DNA sequence: TTTTTTTTTTT
């Protein structure tokens, strides 16, 4: 019998248990066809060596149809579970491939959608030492920094290496005395033969209009070890999957009055949910009236504005950023500039466009460079990327455009005509890259654009800078009775 | 940007003031183009006056007494 | 320093031409002078010292993955 | 040598296994053999056993938990381990916790003096922060070093206690043990603070706040904004840096709503029409079915204001609320009108938003010239404790899906009207500061309260020059109300014959059929519908729109903040 | 070395 009365950390801790589940993950392993006949960890494991990659995916749902113990045994003691499946893929994958050894000699099996999607808010002290899947934004991660993993020290007194210990990410190891001269004493480590890995800290936080109600958001934290760092950045949207473990905090305890422990996710796989076959195309193109067809998709609920709709659909898709052979340094960037009486879905011309083009940012102009910062986590002053740098190569919407301040306007015409930013701030002197489409809608003075004047009299806006823009569209409106009906049934 | 001639700034930091040397104590015997002789500031233009006045700047305000050097040349387009 | 040489305190016993490892990595002072616990100063007189500045190097910049900005080390 | 029998505390404890059976309800079917039912599928720890029921199976107990309450509250939880033990589904180390209710006599956070400490309090009050949940160790396992053997059941004072004897004759280390964590009991930990409700308020004072700590299954009841009613005991606790000084910290037990507006237990039309009581039905029905109901709202509403019939009508249709809608992109359509009144001097402004403020549930009043851009929208505080920038909650979101009553609106800053228009514009309120990126929900519904520019309102001009509010918002209100004090002297009869009126007969003169209480039933039954358009009221829109338009056409009329 | 609130000198 694979079940007695024992605790499941304990039944599967002992002999015989360890045994009979390291034999039955590898019949499952070798042996698992899907609705064609295909071993798919056969294939699998081979797109996974044509890369090396060392992480090994497995779905749960599977798991559970071929396999009806080991899926009830996961998800209750998962530290050691997830320690079996490594050692039976890696004598899977040295059969696939005998040579593999040479690289990286340790494979990691991930585990994919587990059926219990939960909320951030909701985990509580029920859930100690348990796997989890949960989801949320992504506000913080701190650089790669790399951490023991099979420490070595050597001892002062007798030039000899003290035991590799093993790390574990709670306590600081503790060597003991050396059994070589019982010179107990402050050991340092042996760069040369110790091990490291990778390590990256990120602080999850739940989404903004999922969950958070009538209430302010929570947020937890999240470590990602060697294979995940780098799997995401501030403002994606994830999903963990990963042991919920505490571990004794010190501070907590002096400030709250009571013994209270900290908690972390050691994040298990990391899957993100955001935005990511010609033939057609050849004909759809030679169709030698896309024009009208296409101008008609964007703006898809705004009325009218088929001029508009012409310049925006030219400004999308951009030109061609040639380089003038004189050293002269023309752009390829078309910016425009809105402007209109107050109530002609300008701001809706703006927001669809966040959409449908693709690593677009959004701001107002009630942020525009790098600043110096003072980590979440790390608790060092740093420098944050801006808000024309995240547009390095796709488009920057920017809002309420005349609200600028007077170091902002100095900031913005820097990027037109150069494309190129330096800060020599507190931080330090660097020079980076700005190569952005500014999408703007600036106001009418007096609360309605008046057409005796010159438009640069209505935008209220300082002239060297609207040369710097492309287009000039002039939103308008007049009480026509046609259009009414049009408008108010739409 | 800071201007043309220096200013005196609220320093965050400091929140005392600070002295800013701007284009034509940079330009050491070079030459300085402006366009739109209208558009700049009611202060710098009187502060560009004196400065190719005397050909020196100095700016006696709340913690600053200093003397910048100003040996450039300028090639202004009216309108 | 590079090549230091260091002294008791109480009973003046000197133990020199110490080196120092290279790098960024410094030194553990005996406290068993052969005198009270740690009884050893340095000798400024005696340790023979070369230069060393610290740079700050930034990835090129055709190279980040251009979603942020850039890493150094 | 054995241990000694704390006597006091193991006979409650017998007497309470026994009325834990014994006690049954109407009908026989000991009640709490059905509520000690679910207690057994995870998640559910608590059971709530009312005391006024403790009062009548005993009464030579309840005086022992009503003065003893915290020595002999370890106890009333074993003796509900046992009583549990029928099931034998339970994992056989959990734990649960008893959460007593509805005791009799109340208190004021003024009256909790240092004479009440160990004893069973009630009180009321409303809540400020919440910080986030925590474990707490409540008995740690320590597995001792040197033995290998497992010392157990060591419990925790406010610290980690370090228990530092082995029953074994041979403990190398009587001052090393690792602990384990996989065996160890926790417990949730939530710690909020609460502040000394209005209606207790001494005369110029500043209301004074206490730290609640709430620990089980009851851990995130109480939310920013509340005005939940605690009961637990009040403790103290030490400084655990030098471990003196105490501080006082209220220990509840239960939380609930202070005044539930359905009695029953505390979300669409059939989960609230469980709860009417039979008169509370058949009177939201009879109104429901009133004609001329639309009259008797505002005459029973606002029952001391002579005329301005048009301003009532608006504020109620501001009370009910619109349809709130989220287009399929991603955005979403504000479902709740805004209201702004602008008069003349002593017209009957600031007593609307009183009426408003006191008759609603969950709903704020502020000035204007006393407030701030982070204390109306949302704040960022540095807790050293946790050495972290932490979010506080404001105005418009502790009212949230309520009302925000600002009076004097335009006595507010320049840069105080910005923060205000942005969370009136997209429904939220974004905040980008030290360490905290956030974007938090205001489905708030404002009613503003302002005055023209110098004193009167000039009807010669349009709004633009009347007030002097931002341009952008001016637009976001969508109802506006111009009183100006036409001097005339039919009304200066009327209003001067129901001052006095008010004035002599003090409680009497308010003749309002639908008694307030009532009002807040059926409107927070009506709130629960989401009507729709027939073709033919669309096609009346549509026209309606266009017989707008036309109004402010050109030459023969003028009017102000155009169409 | 960060917010937020409040007083007084300065451009
Ligand atoms: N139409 C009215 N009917 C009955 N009482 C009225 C009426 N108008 C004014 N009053 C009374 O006169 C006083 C009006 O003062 P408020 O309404 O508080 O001031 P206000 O209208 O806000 O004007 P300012 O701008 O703030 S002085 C109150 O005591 C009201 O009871
Ligand atoms: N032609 C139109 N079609 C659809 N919606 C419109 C149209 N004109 C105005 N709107 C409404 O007006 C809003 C846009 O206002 P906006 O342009 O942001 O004002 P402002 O320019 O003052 O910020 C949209 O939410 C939209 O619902
Ligand atoms: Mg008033
Ligand atoms: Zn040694
Ligand atoms: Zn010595
Ligand atoms: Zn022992």
């Amino acid at each position: 019998e694979d079940l007695k009365g024992h605790s499941v950390r304990e039944w599967v801790s002992m002999a015989g248990p360890r045994l009979e589940i390291h034999h039955r993950f590898k019949n499952f392993l070798r042996t698992h066809v899907d609705s064609h006949g295909h071993n798919v960890f056969k294939e699998r494991i081979s797109d996974m060596c044509k890369e090396n990659r060392e992480s090994l995916v497995v779905n749960y749902e599977d798991l559970a149809a071929r396999e009806h113990v080991l899926a009830y045994f996961l998800p209750e003691a998962p530290a050691e579970l997830l320690q079996i499946f490594d050692e039976a893929a890696l004598e899977v994958v040295l059969a696939m491939y005998p040579k593999y050894d040479r690289i990286t000699n340790h494979i990691h099996v991930r585990i994919s959608h587990l059926p219990l999607v939960e909320e951030l808010r909701s985990l509580r002290q029920l859930h100690l030492n348990q796997l989890i899947r949960t989801s949320g934004v992504v506000t913080s991660c701190t650089g790669v920094l790399p951490q023991l993993s099979m420490v070595k020290y050597n001892c002062n007194k007798c030039n000899f290496v003290l035991g590799p210990f093993c790390q574990s990410q709670n306590q600081e190891v503790k060597p003991g005395s050396c059994p070589e001269c019982q010179s107990a004493g402050p050991f340092e480590v042996n760069m040369e033969e110790t091990i490291y890995q990778n390590y990256q800290r990120i602080r999850i936080q739940e989404s903004p209009g999922k969950v958070a109600a009538g209430r302010l958001p929570r947020s937890k934290d999240a470590i990602l070890l060697a294979d995940l760092v780098d799997s995401c950045k501030p403002g994606d949207e994830i999903e963990l999957t990963g042991i919920y473990h505490n571990n004794y905090d010190g501070s907590l305890n002096t400030a709250n009055g009571f013994p209270v422990f900290a908690t972390v996710i050691l994040a298990n796989h990391v899957a993100k949910k955001d935005n990511k076959d010609v033939k057609m195309i050849t004909s759809l193109s030679k169709d030698q009236q896309i024009g009208e067809k296409i101008f008609a998709s964007i703006a898809p609920s705004i009325y009218g504005h088929e001029d508009i709709k012409r310049g925006l659909a030219l400004a999308l898709f951009g030109g061609e950023p040639k380089n003038p052979g004189g050293k002269h340094k023309v752009r390829g960037d078309i910016n425009v500039l809105l402007c209109g009486d107050p109530g002609t879905a300008k701001s809706q011309f703006l927001k669809y466009i966040e959409k449908v083009s693709s690593r677009a940012i959004f701001t107002t102009g009630q942020g525009l460079t790098a600043y110096v910062q003072r980590h979440p986590v790390s608790r060092e002053w740093t420098l944050e990327a801006g808000a024309l740098v995240l547009a390095d190569r796709g488009v920057c919407l920017i809002d309420e455009f005349d609200k600028m301040n007077d170091q902002d306007r100095t900031s913005i015409h820097e990027a037109m005509e150069q494309q190129s930013i330096s800060i020599s701030k507190a931080g330090i002197v660097t020079s980076l890259q700005a190569r952005c489409t500014v999408i703007a809608a600036a106001n009418p003075i007096g609360g309605r654009y008046d057409p005796s004047l010159t438009f640069s009299e209505n935008v209220d806006l300082t002239e060297p800078i609207i040369s710097r823009f492309d287009i000039l569209c002039v939103v308008r409106d007049t009480v026509d009775p046609v259009q009414d009906e049009m408008l108010a049934r739409f | 940007a800071a201007g043309l001639t220096a200013s005196v700034m609220r320093d965050p930091s400091s929140r005392n003031f600070i002295m800013e040397g701007g284009a034509m104590v940079l330009a050491d015997g070079g030459v300085v183009c402006i366009d739109e002789f209208d558009k700049m500031r009611e202060d710098d233009r009187v502060a560009i006056h004196e400065a190719m006045e005397q050909q020196t700047i100095s700016i006696a305000k709340a913690g600053i007494t200093t003397t910048l050097n100003s040996r450039c040349s300028v090639l202004a387009a009216a309108n | 320093a590079t090549r230091i040489s260091i002294q008791c305190r109480s009973c003046r016993n000197t133990l020199t031409n110490i080196a120092m490892r290279p790098g960024l990595e410094g030194y553990a002072l005996p406290r068993k002078c052969n005198c009270p616990l740690d009884p050893y100063f340095i000798m400024p007189d005696k340790c023979k010292c070369v230069d060393f500045q610290t740079l700050k190097l930034q990835e090129l910049p055709d190279a980040v993955p251009h979603g942020e900005m850039p890493r150094h080390m | 040598h054995l241990e000694v029998r704390d006597e006091v505390a193991e006979k409650c404890q017998k007497l309470f296994l026994d009325f834990l059976e014994e006690f049954q309800s109407s009908d026989g079917e000991i009640k709490y053999l059905q509520l000690a039912e679910e207690l057994i599928r995870p998640e559910r720890n608590t059971l709530v056993v009312s005391f006024v029921d403790l009062e009548q199976f005993n009464q030579q107990l309840s005086t022992t938990i009503q003065e003893e309450f915290y020595r002999v509250y370890p106890y009333l939880c074993r003796a509900l381990k046992t009583f549990v033990k029928d099931r034998k589904e339970i994992p056989l180390a959990k734990d649960f916790y008893v959460a007593f209710q509805d005791l009799p006599t109340r208190h004021k956070i003024r009256e909790l003096t240092s004479s009440r400490i160990g004893l069973l309090t009630r009180i009321s009050g409303q809540v400020v922060r919440t910080h986030p949940v925590h474990p707490e160790l409540v008995s740690g396992t320590f597995l001792c070093l040197d033995c290998q053997t497992v010392i157990r059941d060591v419990e925790q004072q406010f610290k980690y206690t370090q228990p530092n004897i082995c029953r074994n004759p041979v403990c190398a280390n009587r001052r090393r043990f690792l602990l384990d964590t996989n065996k160890s009991r926790f417990v949730d930990f939530q710690k909020v603070r609460i502040q000394e409700t209005q209606a207790e308020l001494p005369r110029g004072s500043i209301p004074r706040s206490l730290e609640v700590i709430l620990r089980a299954e009851a851990v995130e009841s109480a939310q920013a904004g509340d005005k939940c009613d605690f009961t637990g005991t009040l403790i103290v606790v030490p400084d655990v840096s030098k471990l003196l000084s105490y501080r006082l910290v209220f220990l509840a037990c239960c939380v609930a709503p202070t005044n539930p507006r359905f009695g029953g237990k505390e979300q669409t039309a059939e989960s609230i029409k469980n709860q009417m009581t039979v008169k509370e039905w058949e009177k939201v029905f009879e109104m429901s079915q009133d004609k001329n109901l639309y009259h008797n709202l505002c005459t029973s509403l606002f029952p001391t204001i002579h005329g301005n019939d048009e301003v009532k009508r608006g504020v109620l249709l501001m009370l009910f609320g619109g349809v709130p809608k989220t287009t399929g992109e991603g955005t979403s359509l504000r479902g709740d009108i805004n209201v702004c009144i602008v008069g003349d001097p002593s017209t009957a402004k600031s007593q609307f938003l009183k009426h408003v403020e006191e008759f609603s549930p969950r709903a704020v009043y502020t000035s204007g010239k006393a407030s701030s851009a982070a204390g109306l929208t949302a704040a960022v505080v540095r807790d050293e404790e946790s050495h972290e920038f932490v979010i506080e909650a404001g105005a418009l979101m502790l009212a949230d899906n309520g009302v925000c009553c600002i009076d004097e609106f335009d006595k507010m800053d320049v840069r105080d009207q910005v923060a205000i228009h942005e969370a009136m514009e997209q429904q939220t309120i974004s905040i980008t500061k030290a360490g905290v990126k956030a974007t938090l929900n205001a489905r708030t519904s404002i009613l503003a309260a302002a005055n023209p520019i110098s004193g009167h309102y000039d009807r010669s001009k349009s709004l633009k020059q009347n007030i002097n509010l931002s341009a952008p918002i001016m637009s976001r209100f969508d109802l506006f109300f111009i009183l100006v004090d036409e001097c005339n002297e039919v009304t200066d009869y009327a209003i001067a014959r129901r001052i006095v009126d008010l004035h002599s007969r003090i409680e009497e003169s308010i003749d309002r059929v639908y008694s307030l209480d009532d009002i807040r039933r059926y409107l927070l039954f009506a709130r629960q519908f989401k009507p729709k358009i027939s073709k033919e009221s669309e096609d009346f829109i549509v026209e309606q729109y266009k017989h707008l338009r036309q109004r402010d056409g050109s030459g023969v009329t003028k009017s102000s903040w155009r169409i």
